[PDB]
């Protein structure tokens, strides 16, 4: 709840600092393929299995 | 009428619970830097009847010692407050308490009854009693008043005992608190008792000097 | 952080790095990280700065109404006593906290390392902080109670000194105060790369 | 799962002169990976206090209506100092340790002749500075005020600081973030509190 | 001043006696008439029904059943007796849940009784106006609204008690035919000629208690006549 | 928070002398086309209109606390007094951790001054000329910000709306082809009957597929 | 001693305050209502206690929804918490049905929520009476309701000190078939004939109408639409 | 009987309604006069002793609205606070500015809620708000519940005869100007307080609203001296 | 009247509960040299139950007089609290527990001013510091440690002839019950006339037993030749 | 109860609260005090109600330290006062919490005014009792400027240059109606102030029966007996 805010800035770690730090609410040049967040080619367009009995796979 | 004003601005349950406060078995004390002398009389007209002990501890290491004179069940409930008093802020604050400190907090507990409707003011003067650094004594009135006293007396025809003290100023303190408790009570009908309170110690005095001594006042 | 504390013959000693990080970017090199309760009680804020900040002025002013209502000055007991109470009621909630609340007794210094998980110590010497280990290192083989005034504070000086020398999330100004029985006193401000 | 914040921008600087207050902020307002507007205001203003918030803006605009509404309340007496308004907007914050506002305040004013600029974090702790920038810009701004005004690293003389200086590092800043950052806007308020006054200028900054 | 909803209705006179609690007996007492008589084999409980205002009196029942081996009739104004009921329901059935035994007598008087006397001190609030004759475990309880209860051999509540007090003793026999000797025994204290449909009748035998259907209480009276 | 049924998207932008505001008439259910004719577009007064987008109960939800309170208080309320009630009613929605997943634009006229806001289920809000709404806030508002609507009479207006949302259907797979448009003018709140826009598909006709 | 230090029954079963809280309402400015098919208004007078009073502006007539509005006479200020508590009661309703509060509804919550004050014991009779018009499916009901809390439901009503004189000539009308400014004549013509100068203050009056001209919706005639019938009548 | 509480007396009236007509009476005179582009306050502040400080009568709620009360001052500084309160509320999450009888919704349900209930005080302060909204209105808070819009006003000790002086102005409040509006409460002031010497300078404060403007306190030298 | 003072600075309704005590049972408590005499007066043949003194825990015991009803309630409450004492320390409470336990609760139903004092006496027989002991409990609250002590009819008579007439000679409790029985005969003819009404308790701290009716006209026929 | 609760809140046909009245006149039975206001300092000085020689002077104390820079002197029932006293306490640390600052004498003064007559409610810290506090306040402090504000049990307060309260209320303002002058020197003040407070002390005015607050921007002092003694004379 309280967020840790300052344990690395409190203990020597045998990144929590003492101020809260912005977007706490890769080194790799990635950028985006499309704006929408994880979406990067179509989507899987068939009818998908539901129902049936996954708890029990066994029992045709 | 409970908890409110009378017409001509009194609080007429607390003068109440005052006097009921007054109609109780009398207590006499006297003190010096060192120490404290504290006397009570009780009724001896039932030899059956046991007679408890009036001068109780409030905490055994402070070395706080309560005694009251009114209702009696009364003050089962307000030295079991200051006994919590005391408890209860060592735990919270891992310190002590303070005389002064428990003195306040149970005039608030005092006080406490007073202020509500639906309730009854305890009506029992209860003195606060203290021998660690100096001898200190509080005497709180069923209302909430507190305030220290050098010497004093309590209970049924106190004001007299008072009064005499305020003359009575001879430096033996056993003294002068036997001799003010000798001015109301009757020798044959009061059993009388008498505490020495020193530095985290206590006694009673022999029963023979205190007679003698009260036997010389109201002859 | 390095916060350091410790009771010597003459007095105590108290020193801080004023330091303040919020990860890699260092937002602030100049923070005070000592809150003056009165003048006989201080407390140094290690962790969160602003929980740390909030419940020792939280404390400083349970002081105060002490004071005002008893016309004697807090105990140290009692001060760190509150304030370890108000944080042990959030315990395990993930607040970070420690700090030494010190001050003199009547003529007794005492020193209270006070922690968020509600833990609180007397000691003789304490140091929080990420870099509390080497001021640790350095006051180890240096440490004496027979310490001369002057000793002891270059002995604080100079272990905080080291520990932002090692230290990333140490910087800045050394901070040094000498409690007394008559009262502490801000020593300085002592900028580290002025040694 | 819910993430109750959202990232509006930064880019808010506040510098305190010795006889002025130059506080400024970028006017865009920043969706994920779009502009929901190019002219909302980031900064507020409390009497002769201006308050500007970066992060959340619903956060920042529900702390200034508290600021405003508790102020005004304290204001039944005597006008609230710019120090005992830092103290309540600390609190304030404190109050949602455990839900914090997602707005990094920075409370600048005069105290009677004293310019004085209060910084502040998410969870409430204040200090009195004489430069802070907040939000996603702080770390392409800081390091220029630290060098050219606040003179750290400059060994040699110092170029006088001044309120004309002081603007032309403050939109050279500005301009350095619009370019390498992504979410600093298209415009920047320039705010200028002076002892008995103040005022607003604009200029225009990367767009794209 | 208006009601106040705070005062407490139950005091002590400077006799010594509580003013409202004797006011509630006196309630208690005016009303129908039943008996208890204990035997050797077991106890019968019998209450009169008054037929006026055109009561089903097939339907309407006096002599009510708290467990298996309790039951209940009560003198005084029927709805503090249904209060009442509902309270006894409440304890048997719970001290059925911890224990899972038929609730025994001394100890459902007791609880009982506490919470009856409750309202001896609950503020604004008067005690019940009923007398109860609890019957079951080959023993019989009075219980009055001061929340005091006696175990009895023979008992009466509502109209008439003293005297038919003094009547059941000499109306008591083997339980066979203690029913017939208390019927007799009440007939004397009734307005009008008894049917089968005016009186109730509920007798505890072994280890269970049962209240006659009116058929079998037309049974005893075809003995009585 | 409810993502169970779900409207598309909210067009609506300020012209001259007025403002427009737009929706499709879809409710999904996931991939699904439950409904074709839930209507978004409210009238709060005599000069106020909202439109909503985001989870279907909680739309219901708001308008239905925006009704209680339209006839709760005796007093009008201005195009920015519904946009800070409703402003208000969201964020403390999310500062409750319990958001309604709704987002919703309040467009209204008072004398002259032109209100076009937005609110998102955080409680974020904005004001400006055009605010779109979910994945129109992507594809639409981009092609509507290259047309000047500062000075569009209301069918030149209703024309570009018309044009972005035949966009948005084209390019979303919630939204459809039948839109519902709702205007404000100083002396003037209408909201028109859904109707179907045409559409075109005209560019993968190819050259040798018969047209059927 | 007569039993009226509360509201509880006296050895006749009469409960006093009742009729102390009926004195006072009946007491008050008289209001009339009158429905009929074509819609519905109701009459109020506002006497002139001082001219500095704006009484153009201060309205008696209080609406509970967009459906139902009520005016009460006597101790007026009553009607605050009335209408408050039935306001927030019946609009939560109607919208959480998302259709018209039915005239029964308003009946329940007036009687359940009048009959508390006479019920208890640390309270006071509500001392109204209350008039209280509603439509709903098409049609338009007046309740008038007492200080008991006994409310029916009345063709049309009157309340307040000259309701006696009302009364009559309410019962002398025919109801059917007239126009909206057929009964605003009607019920100015009857407050007026109710007057009696040397009792009553000079008076001002406010009409509100409910009618298929304003398709259903309250509204509040501004002065210039009754000052020719005031003039003629006065 | 009928006096002590919250109850019909026989004749059909409640007694401390009527009381509470006199307690707001006990406050110094605040004199209102209003005019559709502007509105004036008028007070008479008398020093309670001769070292005592004047206790300002009269509270701006806001730019362009202003509060004054006679009677119980802490009913008043309830009220506005109260006022304040609902000036922030309806300003952010309204949009908009009190309005002047409708803000007193709340409060009047409070002060009904106190009228029908025993226990809960009534409110002893009879307020006048007089606020720029849509033009200056001027309005009229009594304790019993009830906010009325007036054309002008006196409250206070003694207010019947500024009342009445106002009275018979009243129909050209519309016509009069600034000045005339000042100088009519003064005269309204000396009517009730025709002994000279106690209005001076010092002891009457007069406050100026005007519509689309800034309420103002401006001197009283040139109307008294 | 309710819980509240008066001008002579007195608890009316306190001094009436004390008064309704008189007018119960008459129940009586003697210290011996190897036990407490525990003795209450029925009003009916009662061998069916215990009426009169009842058992707290396995060294407290108490005689009733006063309401019944309150008596039971704070009976229970009393028993319930020496069970609560048990379960938190593990071992069983003396006799200043119980008695603190039922002062306490009478205590607060005279200082409550919506409640009435309970209209009931008790009288505790029980040990401490290995020697026995007597206390009592008004209905005001007061704890009153007794060698012996009277409540019900004919307390005051009884109370004054064991302040007189009993010898202060310590002894065992068979001569404690014959001593008791011969002032209750001195003062009243019916002490001595009848016997099954009699409820009596040989209280040793671990071997407490009742005493059968032949018993008591063991020492009835004691007393009768004794004078003879 | 609501019975209590309406006694508490009747009003009285002539206006004020019955209560009120009653708490009116328990306010000034107790000793006398003095308060005198000049624009260099705020002095305060009251009788001590020694009831006898036995109890000690010291434990009699009739001023309060309300906080760093605020004290508070009574009269009429003393056991209302310690409670009023430990509420100032809390509002005063309260308002340094929020705002970091000591708060104006006129703030204290108006948060009491607001909790005195809230009799009601029904949680503590929002009233000070159910019934009018019996005891009469000036509260004297330094908020920029030396104040004397006298709290009456009515919830009324007013900011004066010089009151008196206690029995002796009446003479002493007779008197101070010609004998106080606020041009006059902190010494001077003190010599004035002691003397108008013996005319009406029942013995001999001294060091020991005898109380005095000299609030100042420099300090808030408050006078031992062997600085009382320079006064005296």
């Amino acid at each position: 709840g309280f967020g840790n805010v300052g344990e690395d800035d409190l203990h020597p770690q045998i990144k929590k600092g003492a101020i809260f730090s912005p977007e706490e609410f890769d080194g790799i040049d990635k950028t985006d393929i499309f704006p929408l967040k994880k979406k990067r080619d179509p989507d899987s367009d068939h009818f998908k299995k539901t129902g049936g009995d996954d708890d029990n796979p066994f029992l045709y | 009428a409970l908890g409110i004003f009378s017409p001509d601005g009194r609080l007429i349950q607390v003068e109440y619970a005052q006097q009921a406060s007054e109609q109780g078995s009398l207590v006499v004390f006297s003190s010096d830097t060192n120490e404290i002398c504290l006397s009570i009389e009780t009724k001896t007209h039932n030899k059956m009847l046991i007679d408890q002990n009036k001068l109780l501890p409030v905490d055994k290491d402070l070395n706080i010692w309560y005694t009251f004179s009114g209702i009696k069940p009364d003050s089962y409930k307000v030295l079991n407050e200051a006994r919590l008093i005391c408890r209860n802020y060592k735990i919270k604050t891992g310190t002590n308490i303070s005389f002064d400190e428990l003195a306040y907090e149970l005039s608030l507990y005092k006080q406490k009854f007073t202020l509500d409707s639906s309730m009854r003011p305890f009506g029992i003067r209860s003195i606060l009693l203290q021998v660690k650094d100096m001898a200190k004594i509080y005497v709180l009135e069923p209302d909430g008043n507190y305030s220290e006293y050098k010497c004093g007396a309590v209970g049924q025809k106190s004001v007299s005992v008072c009064e005499y003290l305020e003359k009575c100023e001879e430096e033996d303190i056993i003294f002068r608190s036997v001799s003010g408790l000798g001015t109301v009570v009757q020798s044959d009908k009061n059993k009388v008792m008498s505490y020495v309170i020193s530095k985290d110690e206590i006694r009673r005095v022999e029963d023979e000097t205190v007679s003698q001594i009260i036997s010389t006042v109201s002859v | 952080t390095t916060t350091l504390a410790f009771i010597f013959q003459g007095g105590m000693v108290i020193a801080v790095d004023s330091r303040a990080s919020a990860g890699s970017y260092i937002a602030s090199q100049n923070v005070h990280k000592v809150i003056r309760v009165n003048k006989h009680l201080i407390g140094t804020m290690a962790g969160g700065a602003s929980d740390c900040y909030f419940w020792e002025k939280k404390m400083g002013l349970y002081a105060k109404l002490y004071e005002l209502k008893n016309n004697k000055r807090i105990s140290v007991s009692a001060a760190s006593m509150y304030l370890s109470n108000c944080v042990y009621s959030y315990k395990g909630q993930g607040l970070s906290l420690g700090s030494m609340v010190c001050g003199y007794d009547g003529d007794k210094p005492v020193i209270y390392y006070v922690d968020d998980a509600g833990q609180r110590l007397s000691g003789d010497l304490f140091s929080v902080g990420s870099g509390s280990t080497i001021a640790y290192g350095v006051l180890n083989e240096s440490y004496r109670f027979d310490l001369t005034k002057e000793e002891a504070l270059n002995l604080g000086k100079k272990a905080i000194w080291h520990a932002t020398h090692r230290d990333a999330y140490s910087g800045g100004n050394v901070n040094l105060y000498f409690m007394d029985k008559n009262g502490w006193e801000h020593l300085g401000t002592f900028d580290v790369d002025k040694f | 799962k819910f993430n109750p914040y959202e990232d509006n921008s930064g880019s808010t600087v506040s510098i305190r002169l010795n006889n002025s207050i130059i506080i400024a902020a970028d006017t865009r307002h920043c969706s994920e990976m779009g502009i929901y507007s190019r002219n909302t205001s980031k900064i507020f203003r409390i009497g002769d206090f201006l308050l500007t918030i970066t992060g959340f803006y619903a956060d920042g605009y529900e702390l200034y209506n508290r600021l405003k509404y508790q102020v005004q309340i304290y204001e039944s007496f005597n006008k609230i100092s710019i120090h005992s308004l830092a103290n309540l907007a600390s609190k304030i914050m404190y109050s949602k340790r455990l839900f914090p506002y997602y707005s990094y305040v920075t409370l600048s004013g005069f105290e009677g002749d004293n310019p004085y600029v209060y910084s502040f974090d998410c969870l409430g702790h204040f200090e009195e500075v004489d430069s802070v920038c907040n939000g996603s810009g702080s770390p392409l701004i800081q390091p220029l005020l630290d060098s050219t005004i606040e003179k750290k690293n400059w060994a040699g003389e110092n170029y006088e600081v001044t309120e004309e200086y002081v603007k032309d590092i403050v939109r050279r800043g500005f301009n350095a973030a619009s370019e390498r950052d992504v979410k600093t806007g298209d415009n920047v308020e320039i705010w200028i509190i002076k002892k008995d006054g103040m005022t607003k200028e604009y200029e225009r900054l990367r767009q794209d | 001043m208006f009601l106040d909803t705070h005062k407490q209705l139950t005091l002590f006179t400077s006799e010594g006696k509580l003013d409202q609690c004797d006011n509630a007996l006196k309630a208690a007492t005016q009303g129908s008439l039943s008996v208890g008589c204990v035997s050797e084999n077991g106890v019968v409980l019998a209450s009169l029904k008054e037929s006026n205002n055109l009561v089903i009196l097939s339907e309407y029942k006096k002599i009510y059943q708290i467990s298996p081996n309790l039951g209940i009739t009560y003198s005084g104004c029927q709805p503090d007796f249904r209060i009442q009921y509902n309270l006894s329901l409440k304890i048997s059935e719970e001290y059925t849940d911890i224990y899972s035994t038929n609730i025994p007598i001394r100890l459902f008087v007791e609880q009982f009784s506490r919470q009856i006397q409750e309202y001896t001190i609950k503020k604004g609030y008067r005690p019940f106006g009923t007398l109860l004759l609890i019957v079951g475990d080959n023993k019989m309880y009075r219980v009055d609204p001061s929340g005091s209860y006696t175990s009895l051999q023979v008992g009466t509540i509502g109209r008439e008690y003293t005297e038919s007090g003094r009547l059941l003793e000499r109306r008591k026999g083997m339980l066979d035919d203690n029913i017939s000797t208390c019927v007799e025994c009440i007939r004397e204290y009734c307005g009008r000629s008894v049917k089968s449909e005016d009186i109730d009748i509920g007798v505890y035998r072994g280890q269970e208690f049962r209240v006659y259907s009116k058929e079998e209480v037309q049974e005893v009276f075809d003995s009585i006549n | 928070m409810k993502n169970f049924v779900i409207g598309s998207g909210v067009i609506s932008l300020r012209y001259k002398n007025g403002v427009i505001t737009c929706t499709d008439t879809q409710a999904s259910y996931g991939n699904l086309c439950k409904f074709n004719d839930v209507r978004r577009i409210f009238r709060l007064s005599s000069n106020t209109l909202i439109s909503l987008s985001g989870e279907i109960s909680d739309i219901q939800f708001l308008m239905n606390e925006l009704n209680k309170l339209n006839e709760s208080d005796p007093v009008k309320m201005s195009p920015r007094g519904y946009l800070n009630l409703v402003q208000g009613i969201l964020y403390n929605k999310r500062s409750r951790v319990e958001p309604l997943n709704v987002s919703v634009s309040i467009v209204g006229v008072d004398d002259d001054d032109f209100l076009v806001s937005c609110v998102n289920h955080l409680g974020n809000f904005y004001e400006d000329n055009i605010v779109c709404t979910g994945l129109s806030n992507m594809i639409a508002l981009p092609f509507l910000r290259t047309c000047n609507v500062l000075d569009l009479e209301r069918d030149e207006a209703i024309s570009l709306v018309e044009k972005a949302m035949t966009v948005m259907c084209y390019r979303s797979c919630r939204s459809s082809n039948r839109i519902q448009i709702g205007v404000v003018e100083k002396g003037l709140v209408d909201i028109s009957d859904p109707y179907v826009l045409n559409t075109d598909w005209q560019v993968g006709h190819n050259e040798e597929e018969i047209v059927l | 001693a007569i039993l009226d230090v509360d509201t509880v029954y006296t050895n006749t079963g009469d409960i006093l305050q009742i009729g102390y809280a009926q004195k006072a309402a009946d007491n008050g400015n008289t209001a009339i209502c009158m429905k009929n098919k074509k819609g519905l208004i109701m009459i109020a007078e506002k006497p002139i206690e001082s001219k500095l009073y704006v009484s153009e502006k201060n309205f008696r007539i209080k609406k509970v929804n967009n459906s139902i509005f009520q005016i009460s006479s006597g101790i007026e200020t009553d009607l605050v918490y009335i209408n408050e508590n039935l306001k927030n009661n019946l609009i939560s309703e109607k919208h959480s049905n998302d259709m018209d509060v039915s005239h029964e509804s308003v009946r329940n919550q007036i009687v359940n929520i009048i009959h508390q004050f006479t019920r208890y014991s640390g309270v006071r009779p509500i001392g109204i009476n209350l008039l209280t018009c509603s439509k709903y499916k098409n049609e338009y009901k007046i309740l008038q309701t007492d200080c008991t809390g006994k409310s029916l439901f009345f063709k049309s009503s009157v309340i307040g000190k000259g309701s006696r004189i009302v009364k009559t000539e309410l019962e002398k009308l025919n109801l059917e078939n007239m126009e909206i400014r057929d009964l605003v004549e009607n019920g100015i013509r009857i407050l007026y004939k109710s007057y009696d100068p040397l009792k009553d203050k000079p008076f001002d009056i406010e009409i509100g109408i409910m009618c298929e001209e304003t398709n259903g919706e309250f509204v509040r005639l501004e002065k210039n639409q009754y000052s020719e019938i005031i003039e003629k009548y006065k | 009987d009928y006096t002590n509480y919250i109850i019909f007396n026989p004749e059909g009236k409640i007694k401390q309604l009527e009381f509470i007509n006199n307690t707001v009476q006990l406050g110094s005179t605040v004199v209102a006069l209003k005019n559709k582009s502007f509105g004036v306050f008028v007070t008479y502040n008398e020093k309670r002793s001769k070292f005592a400080l004047q206790q300002k009568k009269i509270f701006p709620i806001n730019s362009k609205s202003l509060f004054s009360f006679s009677g119980i001052t802490n009913d008043g500084t309830k009220i506005v606070k109260y006022l304040k309160n609902s000036t922030v509320f309806e300003n952010i999450r309204k949009g908009r500015d009190i309005h002047p009888i409708h803000v007193f919704d709340d409060l009047c349900y409070s002060a009904c809620i106190r009228t029908l209930t025993n226990g809960n005080r009534l409110y002893g302060v009879q307020g006048l708000l007089l606020t720029d909204y849509q033009g200056i209105s001027l309005v009229l808070f009594d304790p019993k519940g009830s906010a009325k819009e007036v054309r002008g006003m006196s409250i206070g000790s003694r207010s019947q005869s500024c009342r009445t002086i106002l009275e018979d102005e009243c129909d050209k409040f519309e016509e009069y100007n600034k000045e005339e509006l000042v100088r009519l409460g003064i005269k309204a002031l000396r009517n009730a307080y025709p002994e000279t010497g106690v209005l001076n300078k010092d002891n009457v404060d007069i406050w100026i609203l005007e519509t689309n403007q800034e309420s103002k306190q401006i001197k009283s030298e040139e109307y008294l001296q | 009247s309710s819980n509240t003072f008066t001008e002579e600075g007195r608890l009316l309704q306190t001094e009436y509960a004390i008064k309704n005590v008189s007018k119960g049972g008459t129940i009586i408590g003697l210290v011996c040299k190897d036990g407490v005499i525990l003795l209450g007066i029925n009003k009916t043949e009662l061998l069916d139950e215990r009426e009169k003194i009842y058992k707290i825990n396995p060294k407290v015991y108490v005689s009733v007089s006063g309401l019944f009803g309150d008596a039971m309630l704070l009976k229970k409450y009393g028993q319930v609290k020496a069970q609560d004492f048990l379960y938190e320390f593990d071992y069983d409470c003396d006799i200043d527990r119980i008695c603190n336990f039922i002062s306490e609760k009478k205590q607060l139903f005279t200082q409550y001013n919506s409640t009435r004092p309970f209209g009931f006496s008790f009288i505790y027989a029980g040990m401490k510091n290995n020697k026995f002991k007597l206390c009592s409990t008004d209905p005001s609250g007061t704890i009153n440690e007794w060698k012996g002590v009277c409540f019900g009819e004919n307390e005051d008579a009884i109370n004054n002839g064991l302040r007189n007439d009993f010898p202060d000679e310590e002894m065992d409790m068979e001569r404690g019950l014959f001593e008791i029985f011969k002032i209750l005969s001195k003062v009243t003819e019916c002490s001595a006339k009848d016997h099954k009404k009699y409820e009596i308790l040989y209280f040793k701290n671990e071997e407490s037993r009742f005493l059968e009716f032949e018993e008591i006209e063991n020492i009835l026929l004691r007393i009768e030749e004794e004078k003879n | 109860s609501i019975v209590s609760r309406q006694n508490a809140n009747t009003y009285s046909a002539e206006g004020r609260l019955y209560q009120v009245e009653y708490a009116m006149q328990a306010m000034n039975l107790g000793t006398s005090s003095i308060g005198i206001k000049t624009k260099d300092y705020v002095l305060l000085a009251s009788e001590k109600k020694i009831i006898s020689k036995l109890q000690n002077p010291s434990s009699v104390k009739k001023h309060y330290r309300v906080y760093d820079h605020i004290a508070l002197g009574f009269s009429g029932i003393s056991a209302d006062v310690k409670t009023i006293v430990d509420k100032s306490r809390n509002f005063a640390i309260n308002h340094e919490y929020l705002y970091d600052e000591n708060c104006k004498v006129e703030r204290l003064l108006e948060h009491l005014a607001d909790l005195s007559l809230n009799f009601d409610k029904k949680e503590a810290d929002e009233k000070i009792f159910s019934r009018p506090f019996g005891a009469s306040l000036l509260i004297i402090g330094y908020d920029t400027e030396p104040r004397l504000f006298s709290l009456d049990p009515s919830g009324s307060y007013l900011e004066y240059h010089a009151k008196a309260i206690g029995s002796g209320s009446e003479v002493i303002e007779n008197m101070l109606e010609q004998e106080f002058d606020p041009n006059v020197d902190i010494n001077s003040g003190l010599k004035n102030i002691l003397n108008m407070l013996s005319k009406v002390m029942k013995d001999k005015i001294n060091n020991f029966n005898v109380e005095i607050t000299a609030i100042t921007k420099n300090e808030c002092k408050i006078l031992t007996p062997e600085e009382i003694e320079q006064f005296l004379e």
